[PDB]
RNA sequence: CAUCCGGUCGAUCCUGCCGGAGCGCGACGCUCUCCCCAAGGACGAAGCCAUGCAUGCCCGCUCACCGGACGCGGCGGACGGCUCAGGACAACGGUUGCACCCCCCGCGGCGGUCCUAGCCGGACACCGCUGGCAACCCGGCGCCAAGACGUGCGCGCAAGGGCGGGCGCCCGGGCGAGCAGCGUGACGCAGCGACGGCCCGCCCGGGCUUCCGGGGCAUCACCCGGUCGGCGCGGUCGCGGCGCGCCGAGGGCCCGACGCCUGGCGGAGAAUCAGGGUUCGACUCCGGAGAGCGGGCCUGCGAGACGGCCCGCAC
RNA sequence: CCCACAGCCCCCGCCGCGGAGCCGAGGGCAAGCUGGUGCCAGCAGCCGCGGUAAUUCCAGCUCGGCGAGCGUCGCGCGGCGCUGCUGCAGUUGAAACGCCCGUAGUUGGCCCCCCGCCGCCACGAGGAAACGGGAGCGCUCCAGGCAGGCCCGUUGGAC
RNA sequence: GAAGGGCCGCGAGCCCCCGCGCCUGGAGGAAGGAGAAGUCGUAACAAGGUAUCCGUAGGUGAACCUGCGGAUGGAUCCCU
């Protein structure tokens, strides 16, 4: 945990939406961004999955918005920790949300 | 319209062109790989082989002639081809079981002229250009 | 030899990455010390030449260590009797193998020689009047060549007592 | 590697896309006879240089007058053209450059300048004299027919002192 | 991957502001570690051979240096690859020439001749305060020098005057709004101006806004802002006062000199 | 630097392809007066190698022959040079970080060491005598030196370990960030010292790491099972399924997973030429990888090194 | 003179070797006269010529193109608006699924005067050169190189 | 403190089995293309002498014929 534990936040802060929350204290975060193609002068929508540690101080369900901070390698695929959660309402339609 | 034109549609356009540019005969012949594996010269300017039979081939219907050619076997492949020596009276300079250098015609791999099913040309025999032997610049007294 | 490079693993999708170089010396590992409690024989400590000329010492056999009673601020060197609990595995306990986090019994003489005369926690004193005191290991044998620790106090002591009492 | 690998190099001329064109052949032969050119590579060189100047002028003209880059580059280009004598002195606007033509380049060659000075009977005579090293520029002997003379050196061209 | 450190240096891979000819050779001198780093220094031989021209080859420079004919901050140096940096003292007693190494507006090293009164010291930038052995306060600078027991009033990014003979601090200039500075890195090397604004971003760089004497304004990061006094320079500076002319004026000056 | 022309008919207009016309890269063929610059066994043989050369220098240690030899010792040999086999969320390019790290020379500091000091001890090399073997290689005896080895004169000092802040949050040694240092109770005597260097900072370099980019085939549609996460120990310069034990079940996929193929090193860049683009990128600079194939290791700050050693296989 | 030693360039004296080939002449595509052979021999990238004038084969004459270079073979770009973002076509020439529902995907009328966020535009910092562009300089010119002049921006190598 | 031995770790080489990719022989069978001035008939183009074509099913030396339903690209833009 970044508050009661022994890790430090340093580097880049990012925002994303919750994609899955099945592991004990970990989640998968979805990030959305745009890619430009010069030949056609148009864009493509791309997304990536980023895993993070979720401390027991936060309650999170799918579709929520989270702020993640960079930490040292905590496992094979984890280098981020959750530091803020904003709830999202019920049955809200999935939307493309760059952040 | 018929073509997609939205601001976020680059992926579809790329995929459409990727799929559709395989319909050109030239693009396929170049970027597919079958021709390279089927061409006895494997993308080389010319090859070196051994002549094994001297033969004459008739021309097509509107013409009337017997063209002089030889059968060759490529050293680096061991396969068989037919190569044609054009210059007048140059068959007598080519002898059976002789080392030759064989190149292509003007067109990449199609038949040229009224010669049926022939795609190669003889240019050097025994190390001396045929064009030079025909003009009497040099002589083949080594053979 | 032994290595901890990640090139020989699988990817997060479960795919085989492939290998593009031979083994490197920065990414090497070594066989464990497996430090043993003594219970030709004596204290034996080896030395290891590590990267940068640095020196690392791993203990193979030892019998003593420094232990502290934090509440009363009492610290002495005591003899370790045997290992009685270990969370990782019971095989280590059977072999009396020393690692960080092992729960051990130490001799009570250095403490009882001066205690049993001042008001303090009842439980530690009851241990003192006996032959052994429950304790823990806090150092890393195999890296620093020592086995130090501290005397158990409250809730953790209750936890380990309830654990080992039925046995 | 050898230091000779970092030496640069480039071509200097262009060949026409359609070679067999009657009016072009006639004009080229006419110019060759008028200025006594050796081969047709010289005309191609002249066309190359003219194209470079015209492209620079176009790019500058596309921009606004009060563009700093426009002022800088136009000033340099005009100064070079004036110093070389290709463009008349009284013209100091970038528009005039696009009207220039290869004949203006030819008129500044050494053969031409010594012919208009009555120092040679003909372009062919001028070339023969230049080869034999009977001519000088500013007290220095020049034996290159295609050498181009700057305006400031026009009055300094004379016969070699040491020539017979 | 190389198995160890690098000892050579290709000429094409050398810094641009050294002004080395492409055809001089395959190799360039590799400076040795010292007061200044590779990209904020210039080897001694380059100054002694390609500028002042007192030598025409490597060997002559080697003899000159091993005969003790140049003093750097009061100490003779015999290394042809010794690195010379900003605000260094270059004295040659055999010809009574004394120079201070500074930056020109174009962004290159220059030798400003000096006097005897101001050659007994140098200016240093303090960028790190730390506790050493036994908790003893320490202080480091841009020329790889450490001083024990500094005054508590001295903070980071300040500027320090030290006597060459004795590494003792005399007076110090604080980093504050309204102090003349000199830019020592980036696109604006050699410019002189006064601080007008300071803006900090948590976890990232701190940007400094400076105004030149003529009213021009420019920005740069704090990592290459050097204080050189209190509203007036403490040392002699080049003939020009940190004014970078535009391409037009430089072309006019070139034509005039032609 | 915005160009077209010939060919289906008894004649005509179209679609549509075939062919010509230009530039560049190589090979073949004819020919060749003078000067300047200049590439050069890369192209499904990273196939095989007689012959010669490619890494030495020197401060210390001279009863050697007449100080030059030789040897011990020190520095260097991990740079440079060659090639592109292998490797397709990798390498590489730009952008972060180590509050998870190591570092020779050099520059600047600092320099207190628990319990015969007009100068300690024993050896080896070269060399002398005696010898083995085809060669390569060495044996035994014997006097002698050190800035070599060992011991070590001295004001307490290496690693590690326990205890030492708050009361909703924010408003000096140092930070954006409770990070450093110190005290104190116990352990242990590491390094320096027979002409004084242990330690600290900077510098170059390295290791890993965030974000974005990073070949083709759907006649490959479902894939992974240390695979995904958690707890604990170990090992490592160091974080980490890196390894082991236990627990849970997860992770990726038409925004194309997984698999297969490549006559696949990447980038800075090259060719072509209205504008928009297409193709290439063995080779000059940077970075990576290798030294017949596959593995292992010593020395050392630094090599899993091959003009260093050990093994198997093919020669 | 230069060069580690020698050539080479350049300068000074006495004698003084002045040498053009490769392709083509029906069209595309600039350029025609006798003698042979007789759908044979051969030419011809394509159209085509040759069965008694062969304007096309083999020879002589003449003529044209480029030129110390010319021609042939293979590959890439262009030609090609015949891969089409700019910018093709889809009644009959090749090509609109037999029709409907429908998820991913793509696309979505009008309206609030200023606040926050994403894209967008402009400016800036930061980060290797070489290459490319480009300022100045008569290597005799040039391909090049960063030189160089005396009474030099602090001579210059800017960007 | 040597030779030597035991257990674990890194891991070559050989044997056995499985799978993947690229080439390749083969009696006989069957397709396509070219070459010539071969034999048997005339299916299509005119109402081509039974209008042509599409789908489906059966039959016949060969082209093809017939049955059910459809189209005009027909030989009809025209009738309480
Ligand atoms: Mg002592
Ligand atoms: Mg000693
Ligand atoms: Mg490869
Ligand atoms: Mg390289
Ligand atoms: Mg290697
Ligand atoms: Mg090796
Ligand atoms: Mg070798
Ligand atoms: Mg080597
Ligand atoms: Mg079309
Ligand atoms: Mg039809
Ligand atoms: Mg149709
Ligand atoms: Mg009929
Ligand atoms: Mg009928
Ligand atoms: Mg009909």
């Amino acid at each position: 945990c970044p508050f009661t534990g022994n890790v430090s936040i340093r580097g880049r802060i990012l925002r994303g939406v919750v994609h899955s929350a099945k592991m004990q204290r970990s989640i998968i975060v979805r990030r959305d961004y745009l890619h430009f193609v010069q030949k056609y002068k148009r864009y493509e929508r791309r997304h990536k999955h980023v895993a993070a540690h979720l401390s027991p101080c936060f309650r999170v369900k799918e579709g929520d918005i989270v702020t993640i901070g960079e930490c040292r390698p905590l496992s094979k695929t984890i280098r981020f920790n959750v530091i803020k959660v904003e709830p999202v309402s019920e049955a809200a339609k999935k939307r493309f949300s760059p952040f | 319209m018929s073509k997609t034109s939205g601001l976020y549609t680059a992926r579809k356009l790329r995929t459409v062109r990727r799929v559709n540019r395989w319909a050109d005969k030239k693009y396929r012949k170049a970027h597919l790989g079958t021709w390279l594996k089927a061409n006895p010269l494997e993308g080389a300017c010319m090859a070196r082989g051994i002549v094994t039979q001297k033969i004459g081939i008739s021309a097509k219907q509107p013409n009337s002639a017997v063209r002089k050619a030889v059968r060759v076997q490529l050293t680096k492949n061991s396969k068989k081809i037919t190569a044609f020596v054009p210059r007048d009276g140059s068959i007598t300079y080519i002898d059976n079981n002789d080392e030759v250098l064989v190149a292509g015609f003007g067109r990449a791999g199609r038949a040229v002229g009224d010669i049926p099913g022939c795609r190669f040309k003889v240019i050097k025999v025994a190390g001396i250009g045929l064009l030079a032997l025909f003009l009497r610049k040099r002589e083949k007294r080594a053979r | 030899g032994i290595t901890h490079d990640k090139m020989y693993k699988r990817s997060k999708t479960g795919a085989v990455q492939g290998k593009w170089h031979k083994k490197r010396k920065y990414n090497l590992g070594r066989q464990p010390a497996n430090t043993k409690l003594i219970v030709n024989e004596g204290q034996k400590i080896s030395t290891i030449r590590c990267r940068g000329g640095n020196i690392k010492r791993r203990a193979l056999r030892l019998s003593h260590g420094s232990f502290a009673w934090g509440s009363a601020d009492i610290s002495h060197k005591a003899r370790i009797l045997q290992v009685v609990y270990n969370s990782t595995s019971n095989e280590l306990v059977r072999t009396n193998t020393l690692v960080k986090g092992c729960v051990v019994q130490i001799d009570s003489a250095p403490f009882k020689s001066a205690l049993s005369n001042d008001t303090l926690d009842k439980e530690i004193l009851d241990q003192i009047r006996g032959d052994h005191i429950l304790a823990r290991i806090s150092s890393r044998p195999g890296q620093v060549g020592t086995a130090d620790g501290y005397i158990l106090e409250g809730p953790e002591l209750l936890f380990y007592q309830k654990k080992l009492a039925p046995k | 590697p050898r230091i000779s690998r970092h030496r640069n190099s480039s071509k200097t001329y262009s060949t026409p896309k359609k070679p067999f064109t009657k009016p072009r052949l006639d004009a080229e032969l006419k110019l060759c006879g008028e200025y006594g050119l050796k081969c047709k590579r010289e005309i191609y060189r002249a066309r190359y240089m003219l194209a470079k100047i015209r492209r620079t002028a176009r790019n500058l003209l596309t921009l606004d007058e009060n563009d700093i880059k426009r002022r800088f580059e136009g000033a340099a280009l005009l100064r070079r053209l004036h110093m070389l004598g290709i463009l008349d002195e009284e013209k100091d606007q970038l528009d005039y450059v696009l009207g220039l033509r290869i004949e203006d380049i030819f008129k500044r060659r050494l053969q031409s300048v010594i012919v208009e000075s009555k120092l040679a009977k003909s372009v062919h005579h001028a070339r023969n004299m230049i080869k034999a090293r009977h001519i000088s520029v500013g007290g220095q002997i020049v034996n290159i027919p295609s050498y181009m003379v700057r305006i400031s050196n026009t009055s300094r061209v004379a016969i070699a002192d040491t020539s017979s | 991957m190389a198995r160890g450190v690098r000892k050579h240096l290709k000429r094409l891979n050398a810094p641009k502001h050294w002004l080395l000819d492409k055809m001089g050779g395959i190799w360039a001198p590799r400076p040795t570690n010292g007061p200044h780093g590779l990209r904020e220094c210039i080897p001694l031989i380059l100054i002694l051979r390609n500028r002042l021209h007192y030598a025409n080859t490597y060997a002559e420079t080697s003899m000159i240096l091993q005969d003790k004919n140049v003093l750097i901050d009061g100490k003779p140096r015999t290394d042809p690859t010794f690195p010379v940096g900003f605000m260094d003292v270059f004295e040659i007693p055999k010809v009574h020439k004394t120079f201070r190494v500074l930056y020109d507006v174009k962004g290159r090293f220059t030798l400003v001749p000096i006097q005897s009164n101001e050659a007994g010291f140098k200016l240093c930038r303090v960028q790190k305060i730390f506790l050493g052995d036994k908790g003893m306060p320490y202080l480091s600078t841009h020329d790889a020098r450490t001083i024990r027991f500094p005054h508590p009033d001295i903070k980071t990014n300040d500027t320090i005057k030290i006597n060459l003979k004795t590494g003792k601090i005399d007076e110090w200039y604080k980093f504050d709004i309204g102090k003349i500075v000199m830019v020592t890195g980036g696109r604006n090397c050699g410019r002189i101006g006064t601080i007008q604004a300071i803006d900090k971003h948590m976890g990232s760089y701190t940007m400094i806004r400076m105004k030149d004497t003529e009213g021009t304004e420019f920005l740069t990061r704090l990592c290459n802002v050097f204080v050189i006094g209190n509203d007036s320079p403490a040392v002699a500076i080049p003939t020009t006062k940190g004014i970078r002319p535009d391409i037009i004026k430089n072309r006019e000056l070139r034509l005039r000199s032609i």
